[PDB]
């Protein structure tokens, strides 16, 4: 089997920086025999299948901008971004094709760095359709901001509550490279109806004054 | 067009076997090579083996060929993997892939089957609308919400009208708790769209053949 | 001395032929006037990626001759079961479907 090496394993770009990745075999890819050298390179967006960018070290696939450019000889590959666009956001990986069995290298994960951005915050009550189950999860969204790093408390009539609370984060978005995340406090219809005041209170680094939206159980 | 339809889950137990599909069309199935490739979740790519559906000709990563078994259907354009002995490392996606690399075709790799190792039960998801606070809002927007709870095994498609509503989406990726997974997804539209015009979140659970269409509705007192 | 690839166009001269020990021996002519260059040559499974399978035997066959259609023969070593000879580059590179035997040793 023929060994496959990426670097670097991350790499934090500007949406418009020339990117460039390296991918190095244990043996020469390039047949002398026609001359070719028997490397692929793979675009993997979040949730999605791998897709092929380049094959022959440097042929795109049809369909692929030119910003894309693949080089190299023999042993030592690069794969380059011209000008980095926010929907390259992905992993990359080189893929030797020169003997079976095929061999990835370990990927290169493509970040992005951009302007840091508050949150915009939404907050939804439990739905009468979960009630009559017996349940009540309250959701808040924090949407489009950045960094990642987020801090989320809820407040029932004033008190935290990180009881039954989960926090999931998107990817970084295919368009403005921003996160966004969801935190679902669970509670039981009873628990739930013991109190009125419901609370998302964020905060992140672009403040140290809370991102707060709240309900009221008992209005509308 | 190039298309490899793959089921989206199985649910496999510990050490027991599974049987994937893949539907090809778009292109000659007899005359590609259909490969499988393995992914385990936050990790990268490994190559099962190729099999030619005109001949039957298998070729094999010799790290997957006990476990792993190629055929093919050629009357129904269908390639198939058997996997057996399945460990936790191999809760995993498994892609059927069209490998084209010349200038007159596309390669094309399948949406993935999600393998779950696991002893637990299918469990459908409660599909649950979110609709704004009980009243009104000042802005041009409004942000609604779907929340898709207690579920087992991933995944869950998730839309918003069917795939036609994709701007301003936002989709969390699922979380473990307790042995059930939980989803949400945050949608943005004008404010003079809902809910004049109908805004559902379409959530479909493969491994438990479900499909729901829940319908987002104004809050009232 | 090294020679580029021949990129104009092969033809065979005759059908490939099985050697005793299982190797296939391929005669060609070329249509190119631009030598000397090297032959491409290979045996693959799969005519969509190329990957080499069984060896070239005949690893540095070059025509010398600058006459148009001058022949030259290789020697590969197929595996075991069908594979294809894969003679020339490029959009005209010529192909021949091959079977060796498990006993063919």
């Amino acid at each position: 089997d023929i060994v496959m090496s990426q670097s670097p394993s991350s790499l934090a770009v500007s949406v418009g920086e020339k990117v460039t990745m390296s991918c190095k075999s244990s043996q020469s890819l390039l047949y002398s025999s026609n001359q070719k050298n028997y490397l692929a390179w793979y675009q993997q967006k979040p949730g999605q299948s791998p897709k092929l960018l380049i094959y022959w070290a440097s042929t795109r696939e049809s369909g692929v901008p030119d910003r894309f450019t693949g080089s190299g000889s023999g042993t030592d590959f690069t794969l380059t971004i011209s000008s980095v666009k926010a929907e390259d956001l992905a992993v990359y990986y080189c893929q030797q094709y020169y003997t079976y069995p095929y061999t990835f290298g370990g990927g290169t994960k493509l970040e992005i760095n951009r302007a840091d951005a508050a949150p915009t915050v939404s907050i939804f009550p439990p739905s009468s359709e979960q009630l009559t189950s017996g349940g009540a999860s309250v959701v808040c969204f924090l949407n489009n901001f950045y960094p990642k790093d987020i801090n989320v408390k809820w407040k029932i009539d004033g008190s935290e509550r990180q009881n039954g609370v989960l926090n999931s984060w998107t990817d970084q978005d295919s368009k403005d490279s921003t996160y966004s995340m969801s935190s679902t406090l669970t509670l039981t219809k009873d628990e739930y109806e013991r109190h009125n005041s419901y609370t998302c209170e964020a905060t992140h680094k672009t403040s140290t004054s809370p991102i707060v939206k709240s309900f009221n159980r008992n209005e509308c | 067009q190039v298309q490899l339809q793959q089921p989206g889950a199985e649910l496999v137990k510990p050490g027991a076997s599974v049987k994937l599909s893949c539907k090809a069309s778009g292109y000659t199935f007899t005359s590609s090579w259909m490969h499988w490739v393995k992914q385990r979740p936050g990790q990268g790519l490994e190559w099962i083996g190729m099999i030619h559906p005109n001949s039957g000709s298998t070729n094999y990563n010799e790290k997957f060929k006990n476990k792993a078994t190629l055929t093919v259907d050629k009357s129904s354009s269908t390639a198939y993997m058997q996997l057996s002995s399945l460990t936790s490392e191999d809760s995993a996606v498994y892609y059927c892939a069209r490998y084209y690399y010349d200038y007159d075709g596309m390669d094309y790799w399948g949406q993935g089957t999600s393998v779950t190792v696991s002893s637990a039960k299918t469990t459908a998801p409660s599909v649950y609308p979110l609709a704004p606070v009980c009243g009104g809002t000042t802005g041009s927007s409004v942000t609604l919400g779907c929340l898709v709870k207690g579920y087992f095994p991933e995944p869950v498609t998730l839309t918003w009208n069917s795939g036609s509503l994709s701007s301003g989406v936002h989709t969390f990726p699922a979380l473990l708790q307790s042995g059930l997974y939980t989803l949400s997804s945050s949608v943005t539209v004008t404010s003079n769209t809902w809910p004049s015009q109908t805004i559902t979140c379409n959530v479909a659970h493969p491994a438990s053949s479900t499909k729901v269409d829940k319908k987002i509705e104004p809050r009232v007192p | 001395v090294s020679y580029s690839l021949c990129t104009a166009a092969f033809t065979f001269t005759k059908i490939p032929a099985e050697t005793l020990h299982g190797t296939v021996t391929v005669e060609v002519q070329y249509a190119g006037t631009d030598g000397p260059c090297k032959v491409p040559a290979q045996m693959a499974v799969d005519m969509q990626t190329l990957t080499p399978v069984g060896r070239l035997i005949t690893a540095n066959p070059v025509i010398t001759e600058s006459t148009e259609n001058s022949k030259m023969m290789l020697e590969l070593d197929p595996p075991f079961g069908d594979s294809y000879i894969v003679i020339g580059v490029g959009e005209k590179k010529i192909t021949h479907h091959w079977h060796r035997s498990g006993s063919t040793i």
